[PDB]
């Protein structure tokens, strides 16, 4: 199905503190009141950044996989989380076309030429973007079909990869014993900054004459 | 100065603006970030066992900070020649990735590891392209890689059908066919074993003793931000008009202890009309106001 965001997918455009200052920015945002797919899984496009929310007290959503071909012959990213902790990784892989005791991981079958490694209810939003060989990730965890409210997303990671991306997927923990996808476009927003420096409200300046 | 400002010899009563007073700034404090993830040079230079010439170990270095002042200032280093880059400024020009090959060759063959050379080492085992950019280093290791009675573990190759191409590796062990009659993989006449292990001993002469080698080679294809050399962060002074450089933020002014609270990912603060008025010190992580 499809659902309507209300005011969702606002991230801090960068560092630099700031207080009460209706500051105006031009960037890639998720327009207000948008048409976000609903999923209850397949290869999607990327094309310009991605908003991505989810919900579940258990942890069924166990990371994403990115890239252009999602196989060998070209490089891709892989972001995983077993019951231990996050595992970012960048090799050339061979991905199951449907990749997903407590024994697991039928995700790929190849890990060649690795050029980057790393190891170590609920609503969990993420914004993924990829500019100038850097793959930026913003995120936010707010706990209780989406609802309605405002919550700005704080930057998490920065990866100087160089990787090309055109497609992405998701990873789920099977049964043996809900998520959305928006896209980002170049918009102009008006952000209201608190006195502690947090974004409390915003205005999308391409909605109605009032904006 | 008033007479000069008015261009006259008689000034009538009044009040005249004559010039300006501008405090002067001394010294230039250049702040920056640590080194953190650095180049683990302590392994490629200090392994207990080095590889052989025909099969040289190639270790690559990912995105880190490289401290070459540890290798330049350390040891005798019987030979140290850098070809594309000047040896001193190895800290201001950086590249996408570096590689550090290693092996153990004889003393009087070190002069063959260079762009445009010929010999049993530069044609059959390790060939450096004419467009080299890295910088070779080599030192003596007679006290480690030499056992009385012969050390037969280093195995330079001396027979091959053709000259090696730049930066290739050949570990095959087929039997070299010299004559015109095939030998089907057995020694004999006109068919030889292409490996000729060095007979290292301590009672040799310089030029026949083992000389470990490391060959750093740099590459910068298209990566914007990569491994780079280390910079500096002078001590931070306060309450004096100063010339400062916060990991990129270049400015001038008086620095003062703050009482604002950034969010723990924000570096500097701006005013309305967009001028930098606060920073965070990278090392101690405290907020400081910037007044002109
Ligand atoms: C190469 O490794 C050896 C041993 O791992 C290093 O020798 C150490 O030197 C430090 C500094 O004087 C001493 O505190 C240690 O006790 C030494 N180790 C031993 C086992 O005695 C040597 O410094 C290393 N060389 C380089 C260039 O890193
Ligand atoms: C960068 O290095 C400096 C030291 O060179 C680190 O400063 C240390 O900070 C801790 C606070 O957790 C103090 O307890 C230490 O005494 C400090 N060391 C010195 C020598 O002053 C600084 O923390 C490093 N940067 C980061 C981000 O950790
Ligand atoms: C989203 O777009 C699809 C495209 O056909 C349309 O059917 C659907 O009604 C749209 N949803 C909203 C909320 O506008
Ligand atoms: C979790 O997955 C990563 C992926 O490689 C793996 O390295 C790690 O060992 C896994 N955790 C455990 C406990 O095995
Ligand atoms: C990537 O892997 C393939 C197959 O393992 C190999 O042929 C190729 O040389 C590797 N890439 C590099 C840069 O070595
Ligand atoms: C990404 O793909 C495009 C295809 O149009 C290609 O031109 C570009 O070089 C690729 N990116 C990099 C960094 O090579
Ligand atoms: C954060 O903002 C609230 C309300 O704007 C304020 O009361 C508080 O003092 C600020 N600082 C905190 C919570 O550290």
């Amino acid at each position: 199905s499809y659902t309507n965001s209300f005011t969702r997918g606002v991230y801090y455009p960068d560092k630099v503190f700031r207080s009460s200052v209706l500051h105006s920015t031009q960037d890639l945002f998720l327009p207000f009141f948008s048409n976000v797919t609903w999923f209850h899984n397949p290869v999607l496009p990327f094309n310009d950044g991605v908003y991505f929310a989810s919900t579940e007290k258990s942890n069924i959503i166990r990371g994403w996989i990115f890239g252009t071909t999602l196989d060998s012959k070209t490089q891709s990213l892989l972001i995983v989380n077993n019951a231990t902790n996050v595992v970012i990784k960048v090799c050339e892989f061979q991905f199951c076309n449907d990749p997903f005791m407590e024994s697991e991981f039928r995700v790929y079958s190849s890990a060649n030429n690795c050029t980057f490694e790393y190891v170590s209810k609920n609503l969990r939003e993420f914004v993924f973007k990829n500019i100038d060989g850097y793959f930026k990730i913003y995120s936010k965890h707010t706990p209780i079909d989406l609802p309605q409210g405002f919550s700005a997303l704080e930057p998490l990671v920065d990866l100087p990869i160089g990787i090309n991306i055109t497609r992405f997927q998701t990873l789920l923990a099977l049964h043996r014993s809900a998520y959305y996808v928006g896209y980002l476009q170049p918009r102009t927003f008006l952000l209201k900054y608190n006195e502690n420096g947090t974004i409390t409200d915003a205005v999308d300046c391409a909605l109605d004459p009032l904006s | 100065e008033t007479k000069c400002t008015l261009k006259s010899f008689t000034v009538e009563k009044g009040i005249y603006q004559t010039s300006n007073f501008r405090v002067q700034p001394t010294e230039s404090i250049v702040r920056f970030p640590n080194i953190t993830n650095l180049c683990p040079f302590d392994e490629v230079f200090n392994a207990t066992t080095f590889a052989s010439v025909y099969a040289w170990n190639r270790k690559r270095i990912s995105n880190c900070v490289a401290d070459y002042s540890v290798l330049y200032n350390f040891a005798p280093f019987f030979a140290f020649k850098c070809y594309g880059v000047s040896p001193t400024k190895l800290n201001d020009l950086c590249f996408t990735n570096v590689y550090a090959d290693s092996f153990v060759i004889r003393g009087n063959e070190v002069s063959q590891i260079a762009p445009g050379q010929t010999g049993n080492i530069a044609d059959y085992n390790y060939k450096l392209p004419d467009d080299f950019t890295g910088c070779v280093i080599a030192w003596n290791s007679n006290k480690l890689d030499s056992k009385v009675g012969g050390n037969y573990n280093y195995r330079y190759r001396l027979f091959r059908k053709s000259n090696l191409k730049p930066f290739e590796r050949d570990i095959s062990t087929e039997i070299y066919q010299a004559g015109n009659k095939p030998c089907n993989g057995v020694a004999g006449v006109n068919c030889y074993f292409p490996l000729q292990s060095y007979g290292f001993r301590p009672t040799y002469g310089v030029g026949h003793q083992p000389y470990r080698v490391v060959v750093l080679s740099f590459e910068l294809l298209h990566a914007p931000a990569t491994v780079c050399g280390p910079k500096k962060s002078t001590n931070l002074v306060k309450n004096k008009c100063v010339n400062f450089n916060f990991n990129g933020l270049t400015g001038t002014g008086v620095l003062t202890e703050s009482n604002k609270k950034f969010l723990p990912f924000q570096q500097f603060g701006r005013d309305i009309a967009d001028t930098t008025d606060a920073v965070r010190d990278p090392q101690t992580l405290e907020i400081l106001d910037i007044t002109p």
